């Protein structure tokens, strides 16, 4: 039954395929790893826990949740009674807006009822992962417990795992070799690097093979036991289809993004180094604006009209424009209206086509780039205007302090983004409805 | 037939009849059209045809067209 | 071996012109093979030598990079004319993009002609000699034309700083120099007004200026007309900018509006010519290349056009490539070309090996190269082209001076920028890592129409523009959206262009707009669409709608040709005549037997009777001749039939005074109309494979006659006029009458009187309606069956006419009725099963035998003449 469900997962998406040998090795891991008044139930429970802990990492968050709660549903179908099944199907139906009913009264079901009547779908749906499964593996546990050397860490857009990969490289005491792909000189450089590292050892990272699927098909399939040699083939979930025999011979790893907004500002500010006081203030304000618009990007059906990707090129363009505006101004009076129009129209509103998203971006720029004395970009923190009798270094210290002073509350997506809470509740309800509909489609067959 | 610019059948008494069996059998081109049936249409409607290697107009006078094709 | 000897002789003379008259292993092998051929296949060895001598050819091609755009054959043909100084200035438009020909006086270069023929006064003459190579004097001409443009810019700036009026300078110097002078004067005056808080004085000054330019436009003939309207577009732009700055409440809003629009500058401290003028848009700085571009049309300065110009300025400030994507018809490539022609560079448009060659040429010359329809490429060539453009771009940001492409050392220019436009219906990852995509919205057609009408001088501009754009929007909303229905900016510009020939006879006002809108939009609609169009034109326009001579000649020609003057036929003929009066490229759309060949033959005969002009008709079908038979292939050279008729109409005295009409009476294949893309537009030049440029007389009107438009690009629908036949132009009795007249032309009066009396319409309509409910194998209309019914009846009567003088009138009437019955049975329902034939007999008998006939004469039967054949076993 579990392999049938994983086969439907494999036929859903090109990156979600599963091999038979992978399943058999994962089942052997159950006996490698060393009670309900017996042994066979212990073996079955350890099978479920081990297959979760191994094949959770090859999915994104939504498929992780649906697979976890489907596995819990099958286990409780086998173990528990008929009224338990009726209660579980009642909650699945009321989560999918299909069948409404009351439980047929196990305090865990009581906490589940208290969670779902409070309209907290995310907690009521992470209840399965928090209760049934006790072990979770990150990327470090995957790379530390895999005999295979070729990894395919395919991360979706706006989510970058290269920083975590190089940080893990320091943690494993190894220097990574980042290789861009796309040009024939870089193709020959990558071929020479892998030819060196396949015999001399050393980790190596291959990135951005999306335009180089042709080279991948012509080389890697023909190319596919050395210590400290683990090559990574970073791909994209929304990109073109990777070759199936390459995917069958490589481990599958999916990365997940940071949920915070303050950490994005901290990362952008740390990545920014230099140039007057007003240039530093404009860079800080623009970093906050970029983090806010990237945070509002992910809320697809409510925050925006469709998915967009504001990469670092737009940040660089806006920073260069702010530098040119502040530099080519001998009066030291910042034209905030002109820079507001240019940011909302040309730099960040360039690829945006429809008018409502353009109005949203213009409203965000008016809220952020107004340049007032009392600038409350978020309710948490207050930003005062810079003075005139100082230098750059104390301003850098003050801005680092004002980042370190603030904290991110749990309602950041409703308070820091100027979005109504009912839209967030409807978004979470729609997500829960979609995942419950897909899991009942999986359960009915 | 013989050439005299008029195309003349060899028989000076009898009208030559051009048999065309299986008119549906020639294939359409890459852009949804046939060619030999258009040539026959030009031959029976404009009463002649244009020569390809000499770029000259040759008329027809007493050659008729018959067909024999299955329903499609 | 005559053809082989001709080929060897041609190879020998071409290689003589390449190297024999000029001054190691390849040359020695050539000299040995030439000596062997003179003493006596060596042509393959000569081709192998030319393949091996391509490296020297590539080096000579890269000596002067303008010659790189052309092909190998054209370049070697240019190089072979190294002493005659011929053919160099004829087909050089491919390397410059806007220069067609060069005039030379006393063996010296003194003038340059634009794409239309604008004569320019060069500052310095160029000496010419037989020892001077093509590349040296080509570089001299390039430097001379740039110097002439700069010194005319200096002269314009001096004469404008002297305080002289502009009506005396608009008629003697080039359009680029007065363009820059007007822009510089405008930005200086508005900046001096921005140092203070007044705008009314120079607003009134530029208002009187545009009034004077409008008067000069009304007094100008052709070239001055184009120049004055080109200047007047940006003069209205200056008036709009100053008026917008007038309504600004604060200083900050005025500064925003002034920084958003383009500003022009020059440096008075530097001394170089080509780098002394820079433009500033939203802070960034771009340098004016000072290149001549001819006199192309100016795009109407929409605010969204300025937004897009700011987008390209932002993209080019950091050496990124601008990218456009959006719905078709928003003017993206036109926006890129407007940016090029405003900043002063020619942009080589790519209609996207050869692409890589054009790419390396445009990145080695430093000019801009734009793209159109980027998504139609095949995957392999798309990947190769994308890799090439991304690697030259990565060379561009890195500051590299040379890049290695296709194993050659090609230098990288410090001014190369490449733009790509998209028509989704996308950009790959490698390109999106280094580009700046922008989404063009729907352009404001109201402002464009208002300004265009202000060039044309109509007394009502804003209300007329709003009315016409709302009317086009309502036609877009309230009509059946078929394939050929376009109601956007292209048709609006076509209507505003077609308003020009009617204003001299109809006068400026609303009625000319209504008449041209009718003559453009109405003949491309159906029947209910025609009713909706008429209702909307009556409702939204005040004008609800002297042609005695042309209608009388049309009626006379139709009556002598046997055709009937039905009201739909008359309407379609008048629409076709009024539509060929202005537009040259026309197509005919309609079902089989709709009356298209008849209507154009009728109007051509009426035109020959009325205007007295001779008419020569060349009927031709597209799909019955192949590609080589229509155009011509290089074996030597053979001329195709279309090129043959162009050759005998150009090279030929009667054809000059005669209107030669050609009709393409077949399906519109995409290949033939793509080969016709160079003549259906305003270029009017055949693009022969060998490079011959055959001229076309203005009376050479192209026609097309095609039933299905599913395999034709929408660009051809916009470029060429479309005539639609939604309904048949004939009554049925018209078909019988014309067929009877033609058959009589092909007791005779009594016979034709009885034939005409045998046809009565009241019962014929009912029997045709009843027969239309029958099943026809390979079903065709009864309108297409009378064609053989009438001919069969007339032939039977003409065959039996020999014994039609010794019988009574009742017997003759019985013979007439039997023969008409036989023809109607065999043609109207002569394609169905015998049971349905018996049903047809019963229906036609109850509305008025199966094998009844006349046997030589008596009413005998077929049963008395069948022979019982005697057959043997074998
Ligand atoms: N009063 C009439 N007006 C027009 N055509 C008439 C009239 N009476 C008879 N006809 C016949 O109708 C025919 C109409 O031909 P039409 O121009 O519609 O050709 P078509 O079937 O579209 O041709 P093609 O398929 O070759 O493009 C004429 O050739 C003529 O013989
Ligand atoms: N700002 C403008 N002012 C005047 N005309 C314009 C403007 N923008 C577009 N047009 C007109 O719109 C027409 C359609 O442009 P089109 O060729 O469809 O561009 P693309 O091929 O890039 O989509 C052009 O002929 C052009 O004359």
């Amino acid at each position: 039954k579990i392999f049938s469900m994983l086969e439907k997962f494999g036929q859903f998406h090109w990156f979600y395929g599963i091999s038979i040998g992978q399943f058999l090795s994962c089942f052997k891991r159950v006996f490698i790893k060393k009670a309900a008044r017996t042994r066979v139930d212990e073996i079955l429970w350890l099978l479920y826990q081990e297959v979760y802990c191994q094949f959770s990492t090859a999915l994104d968050k939504k498929f992780k949740m649906i697979m976890a709660m489907t596995m819990f549903c099958l286990y409780k179908f086998d173990i528990e009674s008929e009224q338990y099944k009726e209660a579980v199907l009642t909650m699945i139906g009321v989560l999918s807006e299909s069948s409404d009913g009351v439980p047929k009264l196990n305090d865990d079901l009581r906490y589940l009822w208290d969670y779902v009547t409070t309209k907290s779908y995310i907690s009521a749906l992470n209840w399965f992962k928090n209760e049934f499964f006790v072990d979770e593996w990150n990327i470090a546990d995957v790379v530390a417990n895999s005999e295979n050397n070729y990894f395919t860490m395919a991360s979706e857009r706006d989510v970058d795992g290269t920083f975590k990969l190089i940080e893990l490289a320091k943690a494993s005491k190894e220097s990574l070799k980042i290789i861009p792909l796309g040009s024939i000189e870089n193709l020959n450089y990558a071929q020479e690097e892998i030819s060196k590292s396949k015999i001399e050892g050393g980790w190596i990272l291959l990135q951005n093979i999306q335009m180089s699927l042709s080279w991948v098909k012509t080389y890697l399939h023909k190319h596919v036991e050395h210590e400290k040699f683990k090559m990574f083939m970073t791909c994209h979930l929304t990109g073109d289809k990777l070759p199936a025999p390459l995917l069958q011979r490589t481990d599958r790893v999916v990365y997940e993004d940071i949920p915070g907004i303050l950490d994005t500002v901290k990362d952008l500010w740390g990545s920014q180094f230099f140039s007057g006081v007003w240039s530093v203030y404009c860079t800080f304000l623009l970093s906050w604006f970029h983090a806010l618009i990237t945070a509002r990007t992910r809320l697809v059906p409510h925050g925006f009209s469709k998915k967009y990707y504001f990469n670092d090129c737009d940040f660089q363009f806006a920073s260069v424009y702010l530098e040119n505006v502040l530099a080519t101004n001998s009066t030291n009076n910042i034209p905030w209206a002109q820079v507001r129009d240019h940011i909302a129209t040309i730099v960040y509103g360039g690829k945006i086509d429809e008018e409502k998203d353009l109005e949203v971006v213009a409203k965000l720029c008016a809220h952020v780039f107004c340049g007032s004395d009392n600038l409350q970009i978020v309710p948490g923190v207050r930003i005062p205007q810079p003075l005139l009798q100082q230098s750059e270094e104390e301003e850098r210290a003050r801005l680092t302090a004002i980042l370190s002073n603030t904290i991110e509350p749990a309602d950041s997506l409703s308070s820091w983004l100027q979005l109504p809470r009912e839209s967030i509740l409807d978004y979470e309800r729609l997500q829960a409805k979609e995942v419950a509909s897909s899991t009942e489609q999986l359960l009915q067959e | 037939t013989n050439y005299v610019l008029t195309l003349l059948p060899k028989s000076d008494i009898k009208n030559l009849v051009l048999f065309c069996d299986e008119i549906n059998l020639p294939k359409l081109d890459k852009y949804g059209s046939q060619n030999v049936v258009l040539f026959l249409r030009q031959l029976m409607e404009k009463q002649g045809f244009w020569k390809t290697p000499e770029n000259k107009w040759v008329t027809i006078e007493r050659i008729h067209i018959v067909g024999a094709c299955n329903p499609p | 071996i005559q053809v082989n000897w001709v080929e060897v002789q041609f190879y020998w003379l071409d290689l003589y012109g390449i190297l024999g008259e000029n001054l190691p292993l390849e040359t020695s092998k050539f000299k040995s093979l030439t000596s062997e051929y003179k003493m006596i296949l060596t042509i393959d060895s000569l081709k192998m030598i030319k393949s091996s001598l391509s490296t020297f050819l590539e080096r000579q091609r890269r000596q002067f990079p303008r010659f790189y755009f052309l092909g190998n054959d054209d370049l070697l043909k240019i190089i072979g004319s190294g002493k005659h100084h011929d053919q160099v200035s004829k087909f050089m438009k491919k390397m410059f993009g806007s220069i067609e020909s060069i005039i030379f006086f006393e063996d010296s270069i003194t003038g340059v002609r634009s794409v239309e023929g604008e004569v320019l006064n060069l500052n310095e003459k160029i000496e010419l000699k037989d020892s001077i190579q093509a590349q040296e004097w080509l570089n001299i001409l390039d430097t001379e034309i740039k110097l002439s443009v700069f010194t005319q810019f200096r002269d314009c700036l001096g004469q404008l700083k002297d305080g002289t009026d502009i009506e005396v300078v608009v008629s003697k110097y080039i359009f680029q120099a007065i363009l820059l002078s007007a822009q510089v004067m405008w930005t200086e005056l508005v900046e001096k007004c921005l140092q203070t808080n007044e705008f009314s004085k120079y607003w009134k000054e530029v208002d009187m200026k545009i009034k004077g330019l409008l008067d000069k436009l009304n007094k100008s003939s052709d070239n001055v007309k184009k120049k004055i309207e080109a200047l007047l577009v940006e003069y209205l732009h200056f008036n709009n900018v100053i008026g917008q700055l007038k309504n600004c409440s604060t200083k900050e809003e005025a500064r925003l509006l002034w920084a958003k629009v383009q500003k022009f500058y020059q440096k008075n401290d530097t001394l170089d010519d080509l780098n002394s003028v820079f433009i500033s848009q939203s802070g960034y700085l771009l340098q004016y290349k000072f290149e001549y571009i001819g006199i192309p049309e100016r795009l109407i300065y929409t605010p969204l056009l300025l937004v897009g110009f700011a987008t390209l300025t932002d993209s080019l400030h950091q050496k990124y490539g601008g990218c456009f994507f959006g719905p078709a018809g928003t003017g993206k490539t036109e926006t890129v070309k407007a940016f090029g022609q405003n900043l002063g560079r020619v942009v080589v448009v790519f209609n996207c090996q050869v692409l890589s060659r054009l790419l390396v040429g445009i990145t080695q010359i430093g000019a801009w190269g734009c793209f159109d329809e980027f998504n139609r490429l095949d995957e392999k060539v798309l990947s190769a082209v994308s890799a090439n453009i991304q690697q030259i771009q990565n060379g561009l940001q890195v500051g590299k001076s040379h890049i290695t492409l296709l194993e050659e050392e090609t230098p990288l220019s410090p001014h190369t920028a490449v733009f790509i436009t998209l028509n989704p219906g996308e950009l790959p990852e490698n390109l999106k890592k280094s580009f700046r995509e922008f989404s063009m919205k729907s352009p404001q057609s109201g402002t464009i129409a208002e300004m265009i009408l202000q060039i044309m001088g109509f007394e009502d501009s804003k209300s007329l523009a709003s009315k016409i754009v709302h009317f086009l929007e309502l036609l877009s909303s309230k009509c059946s959206s078929m394939n050929h229905y376009h109601f956007g900016l292209r048709t609006l510009k076509g209507v505003l262009r077609n308003c020009s020939p009617l204003v001299s006879e109809f006068g400026e006002g609303e009625k000319t707009v209504v008449e041209s809108l009718k003559r453009v939009i109405l003949p491309s609609l159906g029947d209910t669409d025609e009713l909706v169009f008429k209702d909307e034109l009556s409702k939204i326009f005040d004008s609800a709608g002297n042609s005695k001579a042309i209608v009388q000649c049309l009626k006379d020609a139709g009556q002598r040709s046997g055709f009937s003057m039905s009201e739909e036929f008359l309407k379609k003929c008048m629409q076709f005549y009024y539509m060929q009066k202005t537009q040259q490229a026309l197509i005919l759309v309609g079902k089989a037997g709709c009356g298209k060949t008849a209507t154009w033959k009728t109007v051509i005969d009426a035109m020959a009777i009325f205007d007295g002009h001779a008419n020569v008709v060349y009927v031709i079908d597209t799909k019955v001749l192949t590609k080589e038979s229509l155009y011509g292939s290089m074996l030597e050279w053979r001329d195709g039939l279309f090129t043959s008729i162009l050759r005998r109409v150009n090279d030929d005295g009667t054809f000059k005074n005669s209107r030669i009409w050609v009709v393409f009476d077949s399906d519109l294949d995409p290949e033939y109309v793509e080969a016709m893309n160079s003549v259906l537009d305003d270029n009017k030049i055949l693009t022969l494979p060998n490079g011959e440029r055959l001229p076309i007389p203005p009376n050479f009107r192209i026609l097309f006659e095609t039933d299905n438009l599913d395999h034709t690009t929408p660009a051809t629908i916009t470029r060429c006029g479309l005539l639609w036949f939604s309904t048949d132009v004939c009554s049925i009795s018209s078909k019988i009458d014309h067929l009877l007249n033609k058959s009589y032309e092909a007791e005779l009066d009594k016979l034709k009187d009885l034939i005409s009396d045998s046809f009565d319409m009241a019962s014929l309509t009912n029997i045709f309606t009843c027969s239309n409910d029958l099943v026809h194998i390979l079903g065709v209309r009864t309108f297409n069956k009378l064609e053989t019914a009438v001919q069969l009846a007339v032939h039977l009567i003409s065959s039996y006419r020999q014994w039609f003088q010794n019988l009574d009138d009742k017997s003759l009437k019985d013979v007439i009725t039997l023969l008409i019955k036989r023809s109607l049975l065999y043609a109207l329902a002569g394609d169905s099963t015998g049971e349905s034939q018996r049903a047809f007999i019963q229906t036609i008998n109850t509305y008025f035998s199966d094998y009844s006939t006349i046997v030589i004469l008596s009413f005998s039967s077929f049963c008395s003449e069948i022979p019982s054949v005697s057959l043997e076993a074998h």
